[PDB]
């Protein structure tokens, strides 16, 4: 869940173009969604005892909502908007503004920069679920962190960056 | 990854046929096994790579009293696959039994493929359920690969055999192999035959030629199930991250089928969407509300009006789902295919889990309590009372599908969080 | 364009005046005015035809004007927090997001979506915002879209009346339906019809006023096709509208005013009343009864 | 809002499907359920919406012993709606007692469509007085609706049997409906089929297919009964707010009908103003004053003359309104209808409230008098024995009508400001 730095090697006329910083945004996106792919697939790997049954349908859901969102609706609609611009890119200079104009988009919509400590804490503890209901194979105790950190993920997601109502239906 | 498709029985047999010719027909490939030099796909997700160009399809055919098999046969569809895998009553205990010898061969053919497959993710099976040879000796097989195999996935596709009426016993096939459904299997795509009929009627005025054009609705369903695999998506590239979501336990795991034309002789992802919530346009016939809902659309790309569409089928309020959870109908979309001609270039499919079929299960339930009862449709052979001198597992079958009615309906309840 | 062909033209006039060594006011109007008439028709041809003037003025009444009532009866319906106080911290945003969700149910779901909802109790708020094409527009200005929300406040307030008046006549559904009770704490002299006929007629007035005012614009800008002469009749169609729909203060506002007040207090109390009977409802309706008659004498004091 | 429209009775199904297919004509719709790709208006004031251009009428037929009800069967405006809500003596207590044990399959049907409606405004009843088999059955399933919903409303569109003479329990039977029109009913129109008899040997010298033609009539009224509501209007544009201004209280609520042409085989709105007046062209047949009439207008649109007009039917003095009130003949503007090809571009329609119907009223009492004290027309069946032994309950019912009868000549008097 951490760790893993993987290189490229770009011929010098297009390394001249595409920045050093923007293989390190790469990255950052990469890890962002290597945490998704994580907590999907661990919650994919499972195959009293049906109070498990509830909890695994109240967070396997709740994990693909959010998978749903970040995936489309930010990674590939700004994509699928990216090779559109480019290739109406006639300049030089123009190529590589509306490819930082590209990054400084979606490396806000998926929150990288700007509040780090205020949103993506909630995101970072729902995961430590993932982890808990993985291991077990006590239960109530799990419910107990789920619906306070829900609750606490809601009462922040109510304020209005205006986009952030896309996500506020759950 | 990689599935070994299982077909077998007369009906099971051609849907793998018309499947695979139908893949045949959606990869640029011959059907002779030569891949188009005129051809960005993938076309290796169920394909042994031979060298003449030649992907070999990965399925294994079992027969058994073979009749349509032979015309099966003499085919050029015959020489795309066909590693030399064919190997020759009517009731369930005459396949269950038939099978019980001649076991470790087919299971030795399977061996062959499994080491020969260094991938693998299931097994589908290609079922009819009161199909006679293909009753008992499926069910027989799925509990030998179930028994072998802790590690692998198995999905049958089968047919409810309901045509509004001659065979008595067929209750009796049909409990029993729903017996070994629950239990044996990992997942369960029904569809109504009656249904198909229905839709058949719609779209034509036939009657006598119901077959083959239940054989193209069925194709359409069965390739649109596979799309996002054989296609290059991002979710659902596998059988299980397809799976998944869609049961949230395994007594609920029986999965509903949706094609969005009636008649297959600019509209939005919304009009597909809603009305593929509507019951005429499902292939499969108090309140039964979805468990959840995961739909699929191949066709034209509408960037934004995806969420403009989801915020749309919230506010029309067509369906409400479980209450005890939070259930979804949930959205994916994928590459519509090349290297065929296609009418209708939107289409899409629904796999939902709903409360419904459990009046079909009690339907065939108070049939075999009626024909039980009156004690002259067991049809009493050889077959028979060599399997079970008392017939005391017909009964245990019958009381652990009740069990299962039993669960259905108390997953109907906005209460299920305590057990029954 | 069509400048720029006769661009030499127009210097060698310019050029034949500084040529001649008399010079006359009379014959540079000329020279003026002739410029004047083909530059103005330039703009007009563009204007009413790429950028659809007609069309967009027929949405224009529509929906700000008051010409659908659909939307604009249920949107009140739908919207009773403007019962309250607002905060203007939460109702600000959470109007346009309920009325954008109420036309999705039926009828315009998408298109147009360019408008947006104001906050200007919450009665006395509720404005409107409407964004158009800025370039290719520029007789719209915002004193314009002012003069416009004035009347879409007052359009607004006599709609708002007439749902409270069909609404109170619940009568009709529940209490008489069934039921016949008993007299002199059931009828309250049957007012009711009678305030209702004092707003209906000033709707259905309003209407003559609305419909003839939008006919004789619709057919005064077919036949003016220079520019600054559309800019006339388009500040004497508002300024007629103001007037007529006597939005402007006069003691006729001031008696329009106080019948407004009178008829939502009546409503409000039969609205909370329940089941009837005189709950001290009645010390109000004497007050009620003798106010109206007495509001009602001064609109016939200007008879002649 | 949206509206039900519930039609029963032979006569009331003829109607019911007239205007279901007259609106068929009206909107650019196929009569198979399919919206035109050639077409602004709205085609959901009763429609639900299906996929396929399908706006699906919102309307339940019900039959009793069906004659005419196969005939309407089998069209091709039986291809628009028709959910399947098929279901099956010429007395009231007939269709009293019918509808008496079946009330709750049909209710559900009722309930149905009623959870099926997500905006409700108002159920429409397709009613014939003295049509046999509707008799009875309406005015027991307008007690039901009416038991059931307090928060809706019910316009009635039924006829007055009058053709100048054998059927001898006629004014029985209408006397008892009458009296449950009276009470369970929040909106009556009323028309003469003696007065569209006149019309129609106006219009032509028919006499045998006077039928088809009384449908071309009803249909042009019913059409301009709700045109304001299916074309984009200002006021007017629901039931309610058409409906307040004409009843003053709900002992007069019968309303009037009106059009303008009588030969449907530049003139100003005051000219059909002015003889929409007449009593020669109103459709339905001491002095007698209108308590409010609102007329309503689709065509040619003077934009000032209206005012000008008002003016003039003021000065004209025909018609002179109720003394203790401010009575006024309104006026409403709408649009003419597209889509379909049209004779006299200007029609008009009026409503009103008019004493003169208690004159017909009268007469009914005065022949149900004679026949009643004559005790040979009550045709005694088991039915009237069951429903009542001693048979006052139609005596109960003259009694109410005449209290309505003193009601009505009391509110013709200049001073009604006393009960009664």
């Amino acid at each position: 869940l951490d760790g893993l730095t993987l290189s490229y090697k770009v011929p010098w006329p297009v390394d001249i173009v595409i920045s050093l910083e923007c293989q390190k945004i790469y990255n950052q996106v990469f890890l962002l969604l290597l945490q998704i792919k994580w907590a999907k697939y661990s919650l994919d790997v499972l195959l009293q005892i049906h109070r498990m049954f509830l909890l695994r349908v109240k967070l396997m859901h709740f994990v693909n909502s959010l998978h749903n969102y970040i995936m489309t609706r930010i990674l590939h609609s700004t994509g699928l908007e990216f090779q559109h611009q480019v290739e109406e890119a006639k300049d030089l200079d123009q190529l590589i503004k509306i490819h930082y104009r590209y990054l400084s988009t979606i490396h806000d919509r998926c929150l990288l920069r700007e509040k780090v400590s205020f949103v993506k804490e909630a995101i970072m503890k729902v995961l430590n679920l993932a982890l808990m209901f993985a291991d077990g194979w006590s239960i109530e105790k799990m419910e107990s962190d789920f619906k306070n950190c829900h609750m606490f993920l809601v009462t922040i997601l109510n304020k209005a960056f205006p986009h952030l109502e896309s996500l506020a239906l759950s | 990854r990689e599935i070994i498709t299982l077909q077998l029985g007369q009906c099971g047999n051609q849907i793998g046929f018309e499947f695979w010719k139908q893949l045949c027909a959606e990869h640029g490939i011959s059907p002779e096994g030569i891949v188009e030099e005129f051809a960005t796909d993938r076309k290796d997700v169920f394909f042994y790579q031979a060298d003449d160009e030649h992907y070999i399809p990965r399925a294994v055919l079992l027969d058994l009293e073979p009749r349509v098999i032979h015309s099966i046969l003499n085919s050029p569809y015959a020489k795309l696959y066909n590693p030399e895998n064919i190997y020759l009553g009517n009731n369930w205990a005459s396949g269950f039994s038939q099978g019980e010898k001649i076991h470790e061969d087919i299971f030795d053919i399977i061996d062959r493929e499994a080491d020969g497959s260094d991938s693998l993710e299931g097994f589908v099976l290609c079922h009819s359920i009161a199909g006679g040879t293909g009753s008992g000796l499926g069910s027989y097989l799925l509990e030998r690969l179930n028994d072998r195999y802790p590690k692998k996935l198995v999905q049958t596709y089968s047919v409810f055999p309901n045509q509004d009426e001659d065979v008595v016993v067929q209750p009796y096939n049909s409990l029993l192999t729903l017996k070994r459904l629950t239990q044996n299997a990992d997942c369960v795509v029904v569809l109504d035959n009656t249904a198909l009929n229905r839709i058949a009627t719609d779209r034509l005025h036939i009657q006598n030629p119901s077959f083959s054009q239940i054989n193209q609705l069925v194709s359409t369903i069965m390739s649109a199930s596979t799309t996002t695999l054989r296609y290059p998506g991002y979710m659902n590239n596998d059988l299980i991250g397809l799976i998944a979501s869609l049961i949230p336990t395994p007594r609920l795991h029986f999965l509903m089928t949706g094609y969005t034309p009636l008649t297959t002789d600019k509209t939005t992802v919304l009009d597909v969407m809603r009305r593929l919530l509507q019951p005429k346009n499902v292939m499969v016939s108090t309140n039964h509300c979805y468990i959840a809902i995961l739909n699929i659309i191949q066709g034209e790309v509408d960037p934004t009006q995806v969420h403009k569409s989801l915020q749309r089928i919230r506010e029309r309020k067509l369906a409400n789902f479980i209450p005890w959870g939070p259930a979804s109908i949930q959205v994916a979309l994928s590459r519509k295919s090349p290297y065929l001609p296609s009418a209708h270039r939107v289409s899409g499919l629904m796999m939902a889990n709903h409360t419904s079929i459990s009046s079909l299960f009690e339907r065939t339930c108070r049939q075999y309590d009626k024909l039980r009862k009156r004690e002259a449709f067991l049809e009493q052979f050889r077959k028979e009372d060599m399997f079970k001198d008392n017939f005391d597992e017909m009964d245990t079958s019958r009381e652990i599908v009740q069990q299962l009615i039993d669960e259905y309906h108390a997953a109907t309840r906005p209460d299920y969080i305590s057990w029954g | 364009s069509i400048l720029k062909n006769q661009e030499d033209t127009f210097a060698a006039e310019l050029h034949r005046l500084k040529q001649q060594p008399l010079f006359s006011l009379v014959d540079f109007e000329q020279v003026v005015d002739r410029i004047r008439s083909t530059v103005a028709e330039h703009l007009w041809k563009l204007m009413v035809e790429e950028s659809d003037l007609l069309g967009q003025l027929k949405i224009i009444k529509d929906f700000y004007l008051l010409g659908r009532g659909e939307l604009f009866q249920a949107f009140i319906d739908t919207a009773q927090h403007m019962l309250k106080t607002p905060p203007t911290a939460v109702t600000e945003h959470d109007v346009n997001v309920a009325f954008q969700q109420s036309a999705h149910k039926v009828l315009l779901d998408d298109d147009n979506l360019l408008p947006l909802l104001h906050l200007t109790s919450g009665w006395a708020a509720l404005g409107l915002s409407y964004k158009v094409q800025w370039p290719l527009h520029i007789l719209f200005t915002p004193a314009v879209l002012e003069k416009y929300n004035v009347v879409f406040k007052y359009l607004l307030s006599v709609r708002r009346v007439q749902a409270e008046l069909q609404h109170c006549w619940a009568l009709q559904m529940q209490r008489k339906h069934l039921k016949s009770n008993q007299t002199d704490a059931i009828k309250w002299r049957l007012r009711n019809h009678m305030a209702f006929l004092v707003d209906n007629l000033q709707y259905y007035l309003q209407v003559d006023v609305l419909e003839s005012q939008f006919s004789q614009l619709l057919h005064q800008i077919n036949s003016t096709r220079d520019f600054e002469s559309i800019r006339l009749a388009h500040d004497h169609f508002l300024s007629n509208l103001l007037a007529q729909s006597f939005i402007l203060l006069k003691p006729v506002f001031h008696c329009l005013n106080e019948i407004l007040d009178l008829c939502h207090s009546f409503c409000s109390l039969v609205s909370q009343n329940l089941g009837p009977l005189d709950e001290r409802g009645a010390a109000q309706l004497s007050i009620l009864v003798k106010g109206f008659s007495r509001q009602s004498s001064l609109l016939f004091k200007i008879l002649s």
